[PDB]
DNA sequence: GAATTCGAGCTCGCAACAATGAGCACAT
DNA sequence: ACACTGCGAGCTCGAATTC
């Protein structure tokens, strides 16, 4: 049972890892999807942990070896069409996503400059307190 | 605040102003829960264990709350080192409906769980925080 | 009526995560 | 084809007295 080509098949690379009825003949390696890791689904499409495992339907992942560790731990992989379908479900339209990213991408450079004034107001407080008194 | 036995449905959002005006014209509002027979709520298995013996000043405060076999919304002022929390668990053990405990701090909700496990015989799947 | 001081809570981002040892019970 | 549990940041209140 499929939906893209409608063929009857027992199992494929999909529908046992992501629950998607898609045959393994074409498989669309760079056509319909890619394999996006977990850390790219948090900083690009801006989803918290309450979006990948609590919003119905909860989507699952694939564990694999870490590329630059080889003895340490995991590397989770998600299906790319399942992420951008979830980002449209959590954040209204697609033209609300990047517009929310502009006010977020300025908050780190706001932290970059507000770190540099508390470093001024504290180091100048140590020398102004010695001259104000008498 | 709108929308023998004459009744009219009042609005939930301004139940505070209705209690202000009902005292303002000397026909006050009572909150006597008649909990022995309501037939809507699923009475849970909260039961006071026979280890929490309550002192005679706590037995006098609960006697004024559950007066005629019907619970009453009031304020009980006991000292903190005194049994201020055991009267709370015993009042939840007597109405035996869905309690809801509120505290001021996140440390205070870590204690009410530790008092409901000491004197009330509840599983860990029902004392949620 | 609009500030303060010091406290509280809830959201949420930030940065970087680890995993080292040794033996007798049950079938024809 | 990276990344778990902890933790100070804003934000908004509170009590009581201030400016
Ligand atoms: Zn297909």
């Amino acid at each position: 049972i499929c939906e893209e080509c409608g063929k009857e098949f027992m199992d494929s690379y999909l529908m046992n890892h992501f629950d998607l009825p898609t045959c393994d003949n074409c498989r669309d390696a760079d056509d319909k999807h890619k394999l996006i890791t977990k850390t790219e689904a948090k900083q690009e499409y801006l989803l918290k942990d309450c979006d990948l495992e609590k919003r119905e339907p909860p989507l699952k992942f694939i564990v694999k070896k870490n590329p630059h560790h080889s003895q340490w731990g995991d590397m989770k992989l998600y299906l790319k069409l399942q992420i951008v379908k979830r980002s449209l479900e959590v954040w209204g339209s697609q033209e609300a996503l990047e517009e929310a990213k502009e006010v977020r991408q300025e908050n780190r450079e706001k932290m970059k400059q507000k770190k540099f004034d508390k470093k001024v107001k504290e180091l100048r407080r140590a020398v102004r307190s010695s001259v104000w008194k008498r | 605040c709108r929308l023998q036995t004459v009744s009219f449905e009042v609005k939930q959002e301004m139940i505070e102003e209705l209690q202000k005006r009902c005292i303002h014209l000397e026909y006050p509002l009572l909150a006597e829960y008649d909990f022995r027979n309501d037939s809507v709520n699923p009475d849970i298995n909260i039961d006071l264990k026979p280890t929490a013996v309550l002192r005679p000043y706590q037995e006098k405060s609960l006697r004024k709350m559950f007066g005629n076999g019907r619970a009453r919304s009031g304020v009980i002022v006991l000292p903190c080192g005194a049994g201020k929390s055991l009267v709370g668990v015993t009042a939840a053990c007597t109405v035996r409906k869905r309690c809801l405990v509120l505290g001021n701090s996140a440390v205070s909700v870590e204690q009410w769980k530790a008092q409901f496990k000491m004197w009330s015989t509840i599983d860990d799947s029902q004392i949620c925080r």
